[PDB]
């Protein structure tokens, strides 16, 4: 269901674009009020990080501390795609990025909150 | 607080997710002479008119569907134990679906409701929306209720 | 009523056709201390300072064409006999009419209007809209006027 | 005045020049009972609980390329902390598209109301505040207001 | 000026679409605030009734009672017309119903306060 | 940047449209939050005086009470144009007519508040 693109290698202080596209469901075909897709990253050797949230049909988010302000996550209803702008990036922000999704309104911004996940992809911050 | 009058001004808690929490703990929020915060909800303390309050915020980015966005204000009787609506209003934005490849342009919507009502003691007083995806508690200010005795 | 004060909470009657009648004689309603409905107004039964409110909500689909929806509470002295607008507010929903095949989506806009004003013995205040074939008063708590001494 | 509280209800000049400036010299304005207008601004002349409201009117005709961002809001500027804070805030964004080449501009209006209880200290200044005064619609009475009463 | 059709024979439980158009004069063309179209019924040997009223500007509504929930009254701008979906018909549901309008809004739902009305269409609910 | 068009004579009771248009940099584009558009005159031997004002953006409006329902200040968007339509002239508006700009929004209507300024049209209001 979920397909991560972008990423890779990036200079500190630099900037990338990671896309989330939703392949087999639309992001428009919800039973619910709306798919809720959510951007995660896994450090290696730590647990699954919170980074951004989007509501598929307001495009209301939110955004962990230590992104705000430097990452935006956006929709593309056209491409039934969900974009993430990192800015500012730092090798502390290497990790494997997730894009998850849930047809409906998680009460909780945790990773046991969602179900289906991409495969991810990594994004390494270096010289 | 100096007052000995029932009083409440809760404000949404900014770090909650999908969801309006109501929130005393919170710098220029009021919860005193006897009126408690129980299940998201406002406890009535003793007998009396009140005036009752409640302002959210609605913010969407283009259109997808028509969105119906409600905020009410209700009583729950500790007799009658039903939910009846105080104070209701209704917003429904999108007045056409953005263009395939038109920009999404960001709305706000507010919804303002208060009145004076005769309540019963240990009546409990809801504030709710129907859609916490289009709510905007982002910044202070934007999402509270509130109650004073008079 | 417990308290002294002179008080109103005063609702559209959602039987009236046609024009905004409000209404004590419903549940979560209030007169009371002097406070009286005369011809549709609110009489002050004493001087003194007033929290004045009142909300209405309108309601259409689609566009015809220009669309002005006004709200208005206003004093009418028993003095100088006049009517003065204390409390105003405008809203303008349609832009364009509706192009000739899109479609006619329900919208909703909401107007609340509230302050303090000092008020004689036997003035009479006046919450009135000027489109009546908008207004939605099908509900509870969407369409109400009040007044409590303070 | 007959009443011992604190009260304030002042109305928008409708003969100011691209500001919204508070005048309570108008009929059915109101300020006794020690509340001040100092620099377009409500001081509260004692402690305690207090309801602060205010009003705005939008207007507009027809819309620009560029998205109109309206904000309106009630803040607390304190005699001890000195800072800023916003107690009661609204956003408003009329514009859905801009108005077609030839379409006629249609007139839009947009109120906002704000209204809520809070403690306050003595010597505490209550600002009611517009960012696009271009927007601002106090061309005729009780549309653009601002008051305060101690309960 | 009004006219309806559409009308005739259903089952019991059955449903049944009346349409209201305005000839000469149209919906769209009032010297008031809006044209106000109403849907009266008339059963054998009975007095006229109020069954559902429509704002030409709104698109506001008011019914009875007993059709409240399972009859819509909905205005079509294009074609100028009134129309009336009947679901959940019963046999005392048999009447003549008729389309009455006026160029301004009443302040009743009287039968008295419609100066102009259709011919009337016969609505016959049997086995 | 500003030139004003219209005027000339007109009979006691007759109406006369003024247009200011802005040449080579357009009311369209400003640095602020609008260009704030003003019609003055100036009578022989007597101080400039406002007429109306226009904000671009909103196109709110102001008018000296003398002129308030009888003269109408607008902003053609399309052609770039803010015009003044003058009815029920007198004698006494023979003036000549001044548009004058500021790019950004002015706390008074004083002459002082506007540093751009057309050449003038003469407008003559007689027999």
């Amino acid at each position: 269901q979920l397909q991560e693109s972008g990423g890779g290698l990036v200079q500190p202080g630099g900037s990338l674009r990671l896309s989330c596209a939703a392949s087999g469901r639309t992001f428009s075909d919800h039973s619910g009020y709306t798919y809720t897709i959510g951007w995660f990253r896994q450090a290696p050797g730590k647990e699954r990080e919170f980074v951004a949230r989007i509501y598929w049909s307001s495009g209301n988010t939110y955004y962990a501390d230590s992104v705000k302000g430097r990452f935006a996550i956006s929709r593309d209803i056209a491409k039934n795609t969900v974009d993430l702008t990192m800015n500012n990036l730092e090798p502390e922000d290497t990790a494997v990025y997730y894009c998850a999704a849930r047809d409906g309104i998680p009460t909780s911004r945790s990773v046991e909150s969602y179900n289906y996940w991409g495969q991810g992809t990594q994004v390494t911050v270096s010289s | 607080t100096p007052s000995d009058k029932p009083v409440a001004h809760v404000v949404a808690n900014p770090q909650a997710e999908g969801q309006l929490q109501w929130l005393n703990r919170r710098a220029n929020a009021l919860l005193a002479n006897g009126v408690e915060l129980r299940d998201n909800q406002l406890v009535v303390p003793s007998e009396g008119l009140y005036l009752i309050y409640s302002q959210v915020l609605f913010k969407g980015q283009g259109c997808p569907t028509h969105v119906l966005l409600t905020h009410t204000i209700s009583r729950i009787a500790v007799s009658y134990q039903t939910k009846v609506n105080l104070l209701s209003a209704i917003k429904s934005p999108c007045q056409r679906e953005t263009p395939e490849g038109a920009e999404a342009k960001p709305w706000y919507e507010p919804i303002y409701l208060g009145g004076v009502f005769q309540l019963e003691k240990g009546d409990r007083l809801s504030a709710e929306i129907n859609r916490p995806d289009y709510l905007d508690f982002a910044e202070s200010g934007q999402v509270y209720f509130g109650i004073i005795a008079l």
